[PDB]
């Protein structure tokens, strides 16, 4: 971490050592873009995002990170509407608003 | 107000019992620009007739002899209702003929 601090990346693990094992989906990257990872993306695509490539565990290039962690594709991302969830293709209206929930956003 | 009757459950905040469901429901909005309910569509299969088909033949499940069973533990006639207006009338029919079956059992 010291070492990309200064912009140098070293494939340092092996499977003889700290092999960064992956939870449910996800595949690992030396460096990965963290902001496009979540189906939050998608649902806030307006917001601007900087932050650098990374080490962890990552959707492959064509899906999105669920709320439980598994990766899905975009159009299967749920979206994000005052502070509550909405799964694909819900509907609402109200007095002032008629909106849905398509891909992520 | 819970007192074991339903003859009185329509009491409004006015302290009587509007015979009307619309002007009950109503007279209990807590916001002054909502609209207020003129009439209530029972049935809403007339406005999609493509599902009325599926809507009974589906839903008819309740009084089938699978709930058999309950149908002497809970009347099955309510939720039929509610089933087949659910059926004919939301986003996904197939997600709202499971909820009012799952709402029965
Ligand atoms: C995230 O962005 C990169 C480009 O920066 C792209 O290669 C990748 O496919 C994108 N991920 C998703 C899930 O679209
Ligand atoms: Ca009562």
């Amino acid at each position: 971490a010291a070492c990309a601090g200064r912009g140098v990346r070293v494939a340092w693990r092996e499977p003889g050592r700290c092999e960064l094992n992956c939870p449910k989906g996800q595949v690992y990257l030396q460096c990965g873009t963290p902001c496009n990872l979540t189906c939050r993306s998608l649902s806030y695509p307006d917001e601007e995002c900087n932050e650098a490539c990374l080490e962890g565990c990552f959707c492959p290039p064509g899906l999105y990170m669920d709320e439980r962690g598994d990766c899905v594709p975009k159009a299967q991302c749920p979206c994000y509407y005052d502070g509550e969830i909405f799964q694909p293709e819900d509907i609402f209206s109200d007095h002032h608003t008629m909106c849905y929930c398509e891909d992520g956003f | 107000n819970y007192n074991g009757n339903q003859g009185d459950d329509f009491l409004t905040p006015s302290g009587l019992a509007e015979p009307r469901v619309e002007d009950f429901g109503n007279a209990w909005k807590l916001h002054g620009d909502c609209q207020d309910l003129q009439k209530q569509h029972s049935d809403p299969c007339a406005l999609n007739p493509r599902m009325t088909r599926f809507s009974e033949e589906a839903c008819a499940v309740l009084t089938s002899p699978t709930f058999e069973a309950c149908h002497r533990a809970v009347s099955p006639l309510p939720y039929l209702r509610n089933c087949r207006y659910d059926v004919c009338s939301c986003s996904d029919g197939r997600e709202c003929l499971c909820g009012a079956l799952a709402s029965y059992a």
